[PDB]
């Protein structure tokens, strides 16, 4: 069960995603990506059935580049969810239903930075932050504690390793190493990736 | 005149003619023969080379080792009927592990052939097919016509120039019966003579011929075996 | 449904559905491109509006991708169905593949559809003649022209539309070396090959250019005026 | 079946054109005369009624003017009866785009959406095209305040003024002459509207009855449409009754 | 309710030796416990240098049988040639494969003279695979004849013993004597036994008889 | 059933067993599980056997296909990219098959794992099979990013040794396959049991 | 399976030129909206006094407040009552209300335009008058064989439509009591229609608030006093 | 127009099938070449402009390892037909694991172009007979194999045969140089002397491409080396 | 699918230019015994013939299709009939089918045939196993009479119609003891160089002077 974060700050966007992707006992790719890149200022996170993730991925990744090309700019970071929602619920009670629990963050000139919540069951909610798996347990009650709708992006990163730490404690599985980024009116910006040596 | 146009317009004659130009097709290419005596037949085709660079066009088709026949006519219009033939022998070999027998199956050609006939929109099949067979009641010489018409014949001759033929075929056909496997190609061969002008006649290149018997199988020679067969016969 | 043959042969041999396909698009507007060094500039001309239409829809300088750009010059019904059925083909490519699409590849797949086109029951052929145009691998740019017959070719400097044949000769003539050296050599002899069909069109010269890894970038006019100040 | 009764609009003239578009273009210009503006604070659209009787009533909104959605609208010019196939075809493109994005459709994306199916039966089908021409108005988030005119034939363009349908080679050159660019907004471009219905119909003294206007403008972040007034619209031509004298 | 399929055992064993390919099965058909009849030839030619015999439920080797003669029938009159052992192998591969969510239960073994004149083996499994092999067994007694194959044939498991390429008198020895053996002990081997022998010049096939119970 | 490939800068190195077996009964020890597909691209097997052997020769069309098409040399990635797709169709309908894509291209000697639901990895050391679990522990002590090709074999032979020594199901004989620019050459086919008495003393 | 509609030189329509060429050919109807109701009269024309009147009647109801008439080919009439009907049926599945006239007129004439298009069928050489109540507010439209549906306070077709026109242009005025109205359209028809003129002849229904209801012959000829 | 496709002669021809072997004697000179130690083909580019590049252009590709290809007319026609051949030379080997013969390649092609029709069929089918004159060569376990093929679709096993429009007098002259043995450098002599002689241009590397195949050496497409090699050395 | 009118066992037996075939006349529905009259054999064309076991339902639909069937080479004439090895390869193949569409047809057949002097016996299944036997058996039958019938083939491979048809009054002897489903009614069905011959409903003597030995 593979851990996804988010957080939505007033001006900014926070997202984590755990690197590793294993099976049974072992660690396939400790180090690989999850975070796919929909468009310039907005990014998608997935997680969930290995194959689902994957796949289903590059069906709204590709159908948003189509947009763009068309009427010259890139959809709003709300018709984003909606275009992931409907799709993913047309093929929720197809012959294939996907396994996957995205979180979808993105940004617009006047809505700002956006972040939205779906479940395996397509159903969308706009929340400040959200989190996937088991690991959410043990992390969205410690930020429900320490969040502010004022908080900076510097202090962000800072309160998240208190967040994160405790998968490393008292979590069972391992996850080493977390992946982070950001994103603004400027655009997409990648941060360090958290590693305990 | 305006009656041309297509096959379901009848002249005032009651005749089709599209059905009509589509036996003088028949009549504009190579000229093959076939005859059965009471234990073999034998289809002679004549090869005919556009040029002499160019070798010379297969008049003869490989049906089943019981079936075969010769195409004279519009060259690929053979190909779909002969995937078909092929197709409908397999079949017939897939689920009875029988042969299908020679009356049956150009009952069901003629069938195929007829179909396209009275529906607009689909053009009639322009080539003929003589096609022989042997069975438990013997050997088969069959020819069949664009208008999906097939006889029985003893011994036929279509496409240009066949009168001479059909006129040596008529007054020898009491021999064809009793003659023997080498005599039935000798007059087999001395029937296509008929066929070509008085300048070139036959030759063991672009003549071949096909024949199957009673425990024979239907096989095809070309050059090799065919030489021993034309050479030693008068003319 | 609607099914018969469209496109029948002659006595002669010749296409007549086909040949007067080809004669529409020389009726259309001039289009032009050409294939630069180390980028691809696409240009056409534009009839001149009198203080009405809007140059959002007018623009015949359209982009498939951020790899390829195209434009056309014929009648504009047939070109926007191109334009989009193209692009289709671009994320279809991406999607099924994760490399990026191909010029040579798109364009194939391209001038198939108006070969499609003639030889389907009840369809019809193009009146239109594209130039697809882009970046390969590597940054190798290459430029192809269709045709509404569905073959399609390569060239290192084209024109197509009215006078097409007459702006080829001056491409024959004056293309050298000397063409297509710098960004704005390039630029300056998509203008000039414009200059020989323009009747007192002064401003109507639009022009596009993509630079690398950059997409498609339009002229600004005033631009576009620094380029065509110098003629003499 | 009988191809000696088939017409074959798919093939070519000798000159390289088609047939029934050439001649459909002749039969929009038989229809009424109808004109638009795009001003800076809206969309201005006029029409006439061609129509003319005692016993006519016309119980609906307006003859030649309809309602695409919200955000938008559109005038008619052309074969009536194919006009409301093309008006319900772009109620459902637009009604299919928001269930997707759930916004409102920009107006470049509705026009060029039906010029494909309006073209797709001069591509093939063996159906007879469309003789309608159809103006559009409307407000999107980027662009804003748009002016569209359409082809038969399947191609557009963008316009800041125009005119359809008779008159239309002697309306279209005296909109240029007094159009201001970015300038003349409703209210004052609204008498010109008047002033060329004037002109272009050949009978004097024109009638408010004969003509009809309808505008649409966004106000307070809210898309506002309205049909004018006919007892204002009179008041609106009282002003042009007492133009020539002053 | 309903089995797609019935494990009716019998067994095949083929080797193949350097410039021959020896194929032997019993004619023993059985259902579960109950047996059929006695004359029941696995093995089934299909050109001169191929003979295949098919171990497992008997109803789907007649289906392959005749889908087989049909492709190769086809083959020739429309490719003027036959099939060579080594094509027909990637053919029913893929024919197998076609039916892959309805299995056929059979174990296939093509056996015959390869484009150089050596003996050829080629096993197969219900799901398709295939591979290249000197001996190859199937069945029921497949698992009990191992030992046997991987002594005389393998050479395995001895000190210091001369390797000798098989040999056709030691193979009619070895061939029969294992299944001599295995007729005694398993029980869905037995009541006869057929040998099919393909040589550069044809098949050469000869009966011999095993112990009646 | 055990297969075990790895990325490093000379190129991959693939190790395989040679035993498939049924159950607990060994059908043949001899059994090849590496597959050919292209001078340059070479496949693997785990898993179903026959839907390695099915998909691999699929994708081998699909290789010329587009070599017959473009003449490009299809990118490695762009191989499991296509093998992804065409395993998505029939997801759910029973397929399950383990493998690996190795090849040589402009990027360099890539790396790709393949799941049965179309999961496509890349990264720098891989294993799969059954006893794959042993293959682990006894390859990550010790490594050096640069092999020298020689202990590079000895790391992979050491590997399959104890890796097959505890699994009942991994076993048979040794298959070593290293990869190069132009094409790949198959090192050695050895006895795994002879190997135990240079490790053993 | 081709559409023989094609674009004249001058624009035209040619086969839905002649299309009301033969509706103009037929027998004369008229119609009239004044007060609460509308008013539909048509003139029925038998060969020969041995046909049943009462047989097939050329007024016909389409749901309870709506009605139509026509003038034209009788057998193309026949395609159009059918398709009227099962239309306001469907209607009436999904909104669960009566079909108000605005609505069912539009697709209905929808019908007609699929068939000046698709390929393969004539376009039809009726036209339509129809007659609704919805909401207080009487509705008389006017149809056409092309499709176009009009609104009209009175209007005219068939035979003699124009001096029909001409007579509406003066004997129509406002606040017309619709029994007024009735004895005003048979004075229009008095001039077209000749011979004897009788109940049975003469067919007229009408429309209001309590709903579209036709006229039998025995109050026709209590009617037909003037 | 006032016409049918399938519409037979007084003299019993097809219209449309008559003026497409009609319409191919526009094309592009072309010719095959069969000898006891390979398979020859030549086709000339035509390049109508030197913008248009003859390197993009090829009227010669590569099926399979054995056979190659050839074109003249419409350029797309053949493009259509290789497009499919292809793919079902790709399905020989998918299931039978070999190579296709070089009669299974144009029994696939011959089908394909015996399929045209118009009525009673699906929207995917071709209407219209290909322009096309096909020559495919290839060299297999049989030896070296060149076929003929005009828009009728028909296929024959011939030495070499002339197509395009110098097809007349160029069949009547390949007859009279190759005989007997002749092998590949000395096909490749006689085949650039009737070619230059029957074209406009002078022979030129980029104005014809040529390309062989042997036993030993599968389809190899001579480049600016053996291109310019073969020109001088005619 | 359903218990549906199953039937009993069917036996048959080579012999010199003939075969023998015999099947009892009862249907069974469950354990019920319900049908006591039903006609098993059919008699197709001259020379072959054709009985069943299991569900009798589908069998009829199947029996009929054999009879549209053998129309179509009546109506040519072509002077050929089906062979007993013919309809037993479309009898295998046509019951083949409907196990790859999970509808099976549930039954058991056998087909008599004679040819040229060879007289072909032949046995099928539901799942589409078949063989040929000198002789088959069906159910228990095979169980009961199938070691019987070898027991007599070691010493006595060639047989006439004497003793093969009096054989056969033996086996069904035992098929009332230890077989519970059969019946007293039984046909016997010989086809020889004349063609089919169906004898009428016949019965069997037997003896249960084994429950008066119980005492002793």
């Amino acid at each position: 069960m593979e851990y996804l974060i988010g957080i939505q700050g007033p001006d900014y966007v926070l997202v984590a995603s755990d690197r590793v992707a294993a099976s049974n006992i072992v660690q396939m790719k400790d180090d690989h990506d999850k975070m796919f890149k929909m468009s310039e200022k907005i990014l998608l996170l997935c997680v969930g059935e290995a194959g689902d993730t994957v796949q289903f991925a590059e069906y709204i990744q590709k159908n948003v580049q189509l947009y763009k090309m068309r009427n010259g700019y890139e959809l709003s970071p709300t018709a984003a969810a909606n275009f992931t929602r409907r799709n993913l619920a047309d093929y929720l009670r197809s012959r294939t239903p996907y396994h996957v629990n995205l979180l979808l963050a993105g940004y617009d000139e006047h809505e700002g930075p956006a972040l939205y919540y779906m479940d395996y069951l397509a159903a969308l909610a706009k929340a400040p932050f959200a989190a996937h798996g088991y690991g959410a347990f043990l992390t969205l009650s410690i930020l429900d504690r320490y969040y502010t709708p004022t908080i900076s992006r510097e202090k962000a990163v800072e309160l998240l390793r208190k967040c994160l730490e405790e998968l490393q404690k008292r979590f069972i599985l391992n996850l080493p190493t977390f992946s982070v980024r950001i994103i603004d009116r400027n655009g997409i910006h990648d941060l360090d990736n958290i590693s305990f040596p | 005149n305006q009656y041309d146009n297509d096959v379901t317009v009848w002249s005032p004659q009651g005749r089709i003619h599209q059905i009509e130009y589509a036996m003088e097709a028949v009549k504009q290419g190579s000229a093959t023969v076939g005859l059965k005596s009471k234990t073999h037949a034998v289809l002679v085709a004549l090869k005919r080379a556009q040029s002499e660079l160019a070798a010379h066009q297969k008049k003869i088709l490989h049906v089943d080792n019981h079936i075969g026949i010769s195409i004279a006519g519009l060259t690929a219009d053979a190909r779909l009927l002969c995937n078909f033939m092929r197709q409908e022998c397999l079949d017939s070999r897939f689920v009875f592990d029988r042969p299908l027998p020679v009356s049956r199956l150009v009952s069901l050609i003629g069938s195929k052939t007829q179909i396209p006939t009275q529906r607009y929109g689909r053009r009639p099949y322009g080539v003929g097919l003589l096609i022989a067979g042997y069975d438990d009641m013997g050997p088969h010489i069959f020819q069949t016509c664009p208008s999906a018409n097939y006889f029985d014949c003893r011994a036929m001759s279509i496409g240009a120039r066949s009168q001479s033929a059909r006129t040596y075929l008529e007054r020898h056909m009491s021999e064809f019966m009793e003659c023997n496997l080498n005599e039935l190609v000798k007059h087999g061969l001395r029937a296509l003579r008929e066929t070509l002008p008085a300048e070139q006649d036959l030759t063991t290149k672009n003549v071949s011929i096909g024949i199957v018997g009673k425990d024979l199988e239907f096989t095809i020679y070309d050059d090799d075996d065919v030489s021993p067969f034309l050479e030693g016969l008068e003319e | 449904s609607y099914d018969r043959a469209i496109t029948v042969f002659s006595p002669d041999g010749h296409l007549f559905q086909v040949e007067y396909a080809q004669e529409a698009v020389k009726k259309g507007s001039t289009a032009v491109g050409v294939r630069g060094k180390d980028i691809v500039v696409l240009g056409v001309e534009k009839k001149s509006v009198a203080k009405l239409q809007d140059e959002r829809t007018v623009r015949k300088i359209c982009a498939l991708d951020d790899n390829v750009c195209m434009a056309f010059a014929g009648l504009t019904a047939d070109a926007r169905i191109v334009i989009n059925r193209a692009r289709v083909e671009c994320q279809s490519h991406r999607l099924t593949v994760e490399d990026p699409v191909t010029v040579e590849y798109i364009t194939r797949y391209i001038a198939s559809l108006k070969q499609r086109y003639t030889q389907s029951n009840g369809r019809r052929p193009f009146g239109i003649s594209a130039l697809i145009v882009g970046f390969d691998f590597d940054g190798t740019p290459r430029l192809y022209q269709t045709d509404p017959s569905g073959t399609y070719h390569a060239w290192k400097a084209n024109a197509i539309g009215r006078g097409a044949k007459s702006v080829r000769e001056f491409l024959e003539k004056n293309y050298t070396d000397e063409a297509i050296e710098t960004d704005d050599l390039t630029i300056k002899l998509v203008i000039k090959a414009l200059l020989e069909v323009v009747q007192s069109g002064g401003k109507n010269i639009e022009l596009a250019v993509m630079r690398r890894d950059q997409p498609l970038k339009i002229l600004n006019p005033e631009e576009i005026e620094k380029y065509v100040a110098e003629i003499e | 079946m009988s191809r000696r009764y088939d017409s074959r609009t798919t093939i070519f003239s000798p000159e390289g054109r088609l047939y029934q578009v050439e001649y459909a273009m002749e039969a929009i210009g038989h229809a009424g005369t109808c004109l638009g503006i795009l001003a800076n604070d809206g969309v201005l659209l006029a029409a006439e009624r061609r129509n003319i009787h005692k016993l006519l009533d016309e119980v609906f909104f307006s003859e030649k003017i309809y309602k695409l959605n919200e955000d938008m609208a559109c005038s008619v010019a052309g074969i009536t009866s194919d006009a409301n196939v093309l008006t319900n075809e772009l109620r459902l493109i637009a009604q299919r785009y928001l269930l997707q994005y759930q916004e409102p459709i920009p107006c470049e994306q509705l026009v060029t959406a039906l010029c494909d199916i309006k073209q797709a039966y001069t591509q093939f089908g063996g159906k007879r095209p469309f003789g309608v021409s159809l103006l559009y108005i409307g407000w999107d988030k980027h662009y804003g305040f748009q002016l569209y005119q359409s082809d038969p034939s399947g191609n557009y363009g963008g316009w800041k003024a125009t005119c359809i349908g008779n008159n239309s080679a002697a309306a279209v050159s005296m909109l240029k002459q007094d159009y201001k660019e970015g300038e003349m907004t409703l209210k004052s471009a609204l008498a010109l509207a008047i002033k060329v219905l004037n002109k272009t119909m050949d009978v004097s003294k024109l009638s408010a009855e004969k003509v009809e206007i309808a505008t649409l403008t966004r106000e307070n972040g809210k898309t506002v449409i309205r049909v004018l007034k006919q007892k204002e619209v009179e008041q609106l031509i009282k002003k042009h009754e007492e133009e020539e004298a002053k | 309710r309903f089995s797609p399929y019935a494990f009716n055992g019998g067994t095949v064993l083929a080797i193949a030796g350097e410039d021959f390919s020896i194929v032997a099965s019993d004619t023993r058909l059985s259902e579960g416990f109950s047996i059929h009849t006695r004359d029941s030839p696995k093995c089934y030619k299909l050109t001169d240098k191929t003979v295949i015999g098919c171990s497992g439920f008997h109803g789907d080797c007649l289906t392959l049988t005749k889908i087989i003669e049909a492709r190769l029938k086809m083959y020739k009159h429309s490719n003027n040639k036959a099939m060579t052992t080594g094509a027909i192998a990637a053919m029913l591969s893929t024919i197998l494969y076609s039916r892959r969510f309805f299995p056929y239960y059979v174990y296939n073994i093509i056996g015959g003279l390869d484009e150089e004149g050596k003996g050829a083996v080629y096993s197969f499994d219900p799901v398709g695979s295939y591979q290249r092999d000197s001996f190859k067994a199937g069945g029921s007694a497949s698992a009990m004849l191992q030992p046997l194959l991987d002594n005389q044939v393998g050479f395995k498991n001895m000190q210091n013993v001369e390797h000798v390429p098989l040999s056709l008198d030691r193979a009619m020895r070895l061939v029969k004597d294992v299944f001599i053996s295995a007729a005694e002990r398993d029980v869905y081997t037995g009541d006869a036994l057929k040998v099919c022998i393909v040589t550069k010049e044809g098949i050469r096939g000869e009966t011999v008889p095993l112990r009646k119970d | 059933t055990t297969t075990l490939a790895f990325k490093f800068q000379h190129g991959v190195i693939v190790a395989v067993d040679s035993r498939a077996s049924a159950g607990n009964y060994i059908a043949t020890l001899k059994v090849n599980k590496v597959i050919e597909i292209n001078p340059y691209l070479l496949g693997t097997m785990s898993g179903c056997a026959a839907d390695c052997l099915y998909w691999e020769r699929l994708l081998a069309k699909e290789c010329r296909l587009y070599y017959l098409r473009n003449g490009e040399r299809i990118s490695v990635s762009a191989a499991s990219k296509l093998l992804s797709n065409m395993m998505c169709q029939y997801r759910g309908m029973g397929l399950s098959m383990g493998s690996m894509i190795c090849g040589w291209d402009k990027k360099g000697p890539g790396l790709y794992y393949v799941d049965e639901n179309g999961t496509r990895l890349s990264g720098n050391m891989f294993s799969t099979g059954s006893g794959n679990s042993h293959a682990y522990g006894v390859m990550d002590s010790g490594y050096r990013p640069d092999l020298s090709i020689e202990e590079a074999y000895d790391l992979g032979r050491r590997a399959i040794v104890h890796a097959t020594h505890r699994d009942s199901y991994s076993g048979g004989v040794v298959n070593m396959y290293h990869m190069k620019e132009d094409g790949w050459v198959k090192v050695e086919s050895t006895d795994v049991s002879d190997l135990m008495h240079q490790y053993r003393e | 399976s081709f559409s023989l509609t094609t674009f004249s030189p001058s624009g035209k329509l040619v086969q839905i030129e002649y299309a009301l060429a033969a509706v103009a050919g037929g027998a004369p109807s008229v119609g009239i909206k004044a007060a609460n109701g509308v008013v539909l009269a048509t003139e029925k024309k038998q060969k020969s006094i041995l046909y049943d009147e009462r047989s097939v009647h050329k007024v016909e109801p389409i749901t309870k407040h709506i009605g139509l008439v026509y003038s034209g080919m009788g057998p193309d009439y026949r395609v159009l009552v059918h398709r009227a009907r099962k239309l306001a049926q469907q209607y009436y599945l999904v909104y669960q209300e009566p079909i108000p006239t605005a609505q069912l007129v539009q697709r209905v004439a929808s019908v007609m335009q699929e068939y000046t298009q698709s390929g393969g069928v004539r376009p039809f050489g009726v036209s339509l008058l129809i007659c609704g109540w919805n909401e207080g507010r009487p509705y008389l439209f006017q149809s056409d064989p092309s499709g176009a549906y009009f609104a009209w306070k009175a209007t005219a077709m068939g035979k003699n439509y124009v001096n029909g026109k001409t007579f509406l242009e003066k004997r129509y005025n406002e606040d017309l009591e619709l029994e007024d109205a009735i004895h005003t359209a048979i004075l229009t028809l008095k001039e077209s229609f000749e011979g004897q003129m009788t109940e049975d002849n003469i067919e007229v229904g009408i429309c209001n608030e309590a709903g579209f209801r036709r006229l039998t012959p025995t109050e026709v000829k209590d009617y037909l006093a003037a | 127009y006032d016409r049918g496709v399938n519409t037979f002669s007084p003299e019993g021809r097809l219209f449309q099938v008559e003026y497409a072997i009609e319409a191919i004697k526009l094309g592009s000179t072309a010719i095959g070449i069969q000898t006891s130690e390979g398979v020859c083909l030549a086709v000339e580019k035509r390049i109508t402009s030197p913008l248009m590049e003859p390197s993009s252009i090829e009227k010669i590709v590569e099926i399979d390892a054995h056979i190659g290809c050839a074109m003249s007319g419409l350029i797309a026609d053949a493009k259509t037909l290789i497009d499919k051949a292809r793919v079902e030379t790709q399905n020989h080997w998918f299931t039978y694991n070999e190579t296709m013969t070089v009669e299974s390649v144009t029994q696939a092609v011959s089908n394909l172009a015996l399929q045209f029709g118009e009525e009673d069929a699906d929207p995917g089918a071709m209407s219209r007979p290909f322009g096309v004159a096909l020559l495919f060569g290839g060299v297999d376990e049989k030896g070296p194999q060149l076929f003929h093929m005009d828009p009728s679709g028909t296929f024959v096993q011939c030495d070499a045969r002339a197509i395009g429009s110098a097809s007349e007098g160029a069949q009547s002259s390949l007859q009279e140089v190759y005989h007997k043995s002749m092998t590949l450098k000395e096909a490749i002599k006689s085949s650039l002397i009737i070619l230059k002689q029957v074209m406009e241009e002078k022979l030129n590397a980029t104005n014809i491409e040529l390309a062989t195949v042997q036993p030993g050496q599968n389809f190899h497409m001579f480049t600016k080396e053996e291109l310019e090699e073969v020109i001088k050395d005619i | 699918q359903n218990p549906m009118v199953t039937g009993t066992s069917v036996l048959g037996l080579k012999f010199e230019g003939g075969v023998v075939i015999a099947a009892d006349m009862l249907g069974s529905y469950g354990s019920l015994a319900r049908f006591r009259n039903i006609s098993r054999i059919m008699r197709v064309n001259n020379s072959t013939m054709l009985g069943a076991s299991g569900d009798y339902a589908d069998f009829q639909y199947l029996k009929q299709v054999l009879g549209q069937m053998v129309i179509d080479e009546e109506l040519l004439g072509d002077g050929h009939s089906y062979s007993p090895k013919a309809i037993h390869s479309w009898l295998t193949r046509a019951m083949y089918s409907r196990r790859s569409k999970m509808n099976p047809l549930w039954n058991t057949m056998v087909i008599g045939g004679y040819a040229d002097g060879e007289s072909f016996l032949g046995y099928v299944d539901m799942l589409g196993v078949a063989y040929e036997a000198p002789s088959l058996a069906t159910g228990y039958g095979a169980y009961l009479a199938q070691p019987l019938l070898r027991e007599v083939l070691e010493k006595q491979p060639v047989l006439s119609q004497t003793e093969a048809r009096e054989l056969v009054e033996r086996c069904m002897r035992v098929l009332y003891y230890r077989d519970a489903r059969s019946y007293n009614r039984f046909q016997i069905a010989t086809v020889t160089e004349k063609g089919v011959e169906i004898e009428g409903p016949l019965s069997a003597e037997t003896n249960w002077d084994i429950a008066h030995m119980i005492s002793g």
